[PDB]
């Protein structure tokens, strides 16, 4: 199956630049022009430009020259897209993807946040029922994460083996800071006679935190 | 570029509906192109050249259209079509895509199962008072959530998320977290989430007492 | 197909 492996998500300063890449597999890398397209959170794609491996013909959106530059290398058939006096517009979800007769296969994105902001690790707090009491033979638990930047966290229950009856919620930004959340349902036989604990990473500050829920 | 105009930007359908999203261009274009995009992924191309099916489309998918003006048709809905459809263009360069159609399934009422949270005694520990409200697995999406401290409306610091719809009950989940310091958490007692929704003419409330 | 969009990207 043809498959496109974008770079993670990234954090760059305004004024900086940043290169984002996409691994490509499943055809002859060298065939087929791969592009880059920008969409930015709640709006429609935009494109940017392209390249063809096979000689290297690069072309843009006029809006883009001199801002994007896109390069592949063909030996790694990885496609590159770097960015230039990047601003706060540059923050975006970027894709890769490559055109057959159309934009046939596309890359999962990687996410670009440009801001002068402070890297700051979460607070992980447990969100219990009053009391430890019930209302019937399921009871919600939570968690909050609080005040980190940038994004983002993972978030897991007991490792990931507690997967059902799981709502996590995207993100809210206020005054440079993240506020996440996430609740888990279970029958009420089930807590607190059994541990459940929320599993939280935040690669940028280098931080993991569990913390157990417990009653009352 | 050429300005594409997608309609309507958001519609719901009911499971079996027939379903018709359009494409309207400022200037004549020989084919248009439909790509899907599901909540959290990438775009999927979907019909090429106006109405052939991309690769694994589902044939109650059909297009059609001409010159300026061309439309998307699902015969009958199903859950897994819930999703944004965008048109695209190759007439002249760069391409260029519309802003997107959502389409939402349209399943029956739920109330929210609301659940209330007091502030975690870490927090406290650190000089703030997070309260938090989840309203969880309810239909439609239309709802309005107030806090009340002692029966007084507070309004500033609160911070509402939602999910879209789920991929097993089409249902959708949302979270409201109201800030306070510790000091101002303390000089009250009472602490209210309710919520407004279609499926209940009074509003539907979870309270709790700061110790008690 | 491929070919006349590979011309239109060049």
């Amino acid at each position: 199956e043809v498959q496109f492996q974008q770079s993670g998500t990234v954090l760059a300063r305004p004024g900086a630049s940043v290169k984002m890449s996409c691994k490509a597999s499943g055809y002859t890398f060298t065939n087929y022009w791969i592009h880059w397209v920008k969409q930015r959170p709640g709006q429609g794609l935009e494109y940017i430009g392209g390249t063809y491996p096979g000689n290297g013909d690069t072309t843009y959106n006029q809006k883009f020259k001199g801002k994007a530059k896109v390069t592949a290398v063909t030996p790694t058939s990885t496609a590159y897209m770097d960015l230039s006096s990047l601003t706060n517009e540059d923050s975006a979800v970027y894709y890769c993807t490559r055109t057959g007769s159309y934009f046939d296969y596309w890359g999962q994105g990687t996410t670009l946040t440009v801001s002068s902001a402070s890297t700051t690790a979460p607070s992980v707090y447990p969100l219990a029922p009053v009391c430890g009491d019930t209302t019937g033979s399921s009871v919600t638990l939570g968690c909050l994460v609080k005040g980190y930047f940038p994004e983002p966290v993972t978030l897991t229950w007991n490792s990931g083996s507690l997967s059902s009856g799981v709502h996590t919620f995207p993100a809210v930004l206020q005054s440079d800071l993240y506020t996440l959340s996430s609740s888990v349902t279970v029958t009420s036989s089930t807590w607190p006679s059994q541990s459940i604990t929320c599993n939280v990473a935040h690669p940028a500050s280098s931080t993991k935190v569990d913390k157990k829920i417990e009653p009352r | 570029q050429i300005v594409l105009t997608q309609s309507p930007a958001i519609m719901s359908a009911s499971p079996g509906e027939k379903v018709t999203i359009s494409c309207s261009a400022t200037s004549s274009v020989s084919y248009i192109y439909w790509y899907q995009q599901r909540p959290g992924s990438s775009p999927k191309p979907w019909i090429y050249r106006t109405s052939n099916l991309a690769s694994g489309v589902p044939v109650r998918f059909s297009g059609s259209g001409s010159g300026t003006s061309y439309s998307l048709t699902i015969s009958n809905m199903e859950a897994e079509d819930a999703a944004t459809y965008y048109c695209q263009q190759y007439q002249s360069y760069p391409p260029t895509f519309g802003a997107g159609t959502k389409l939402e399934l349209k399943r029956t009422d739920a109330a929210p199962t609301v659940s209330i949270f007091p502030p975690s005694s870490e927090q406290l520990t650190s000089g703030g008072a997070s309260v938090v409200c989840f309203l969880n697995n309810f239909y439609p999406k239309d709802i309005n959530v107030k806090w009340k401290i002692d029966g007084s409306e507070r309004q500033n610091g609160v911070l509402n998320s939602w999910t879209d719809q789920d991929s097993k009950d089409s249902t959708y989940s949302m979270s409201s977290t109201l800030t306070l310091t510790k000091d101002e958490y303390e000089r009250h007692n009472s602490y209210t989430c309710e919520a407004t929704h279609k499926t209940s003419t009074s509003p539907i409330v979870k309270s709790f007492n700061r110790n008690e | 197909f491929k070919e006349e969009l590979d011309k239109y990207f060049k």
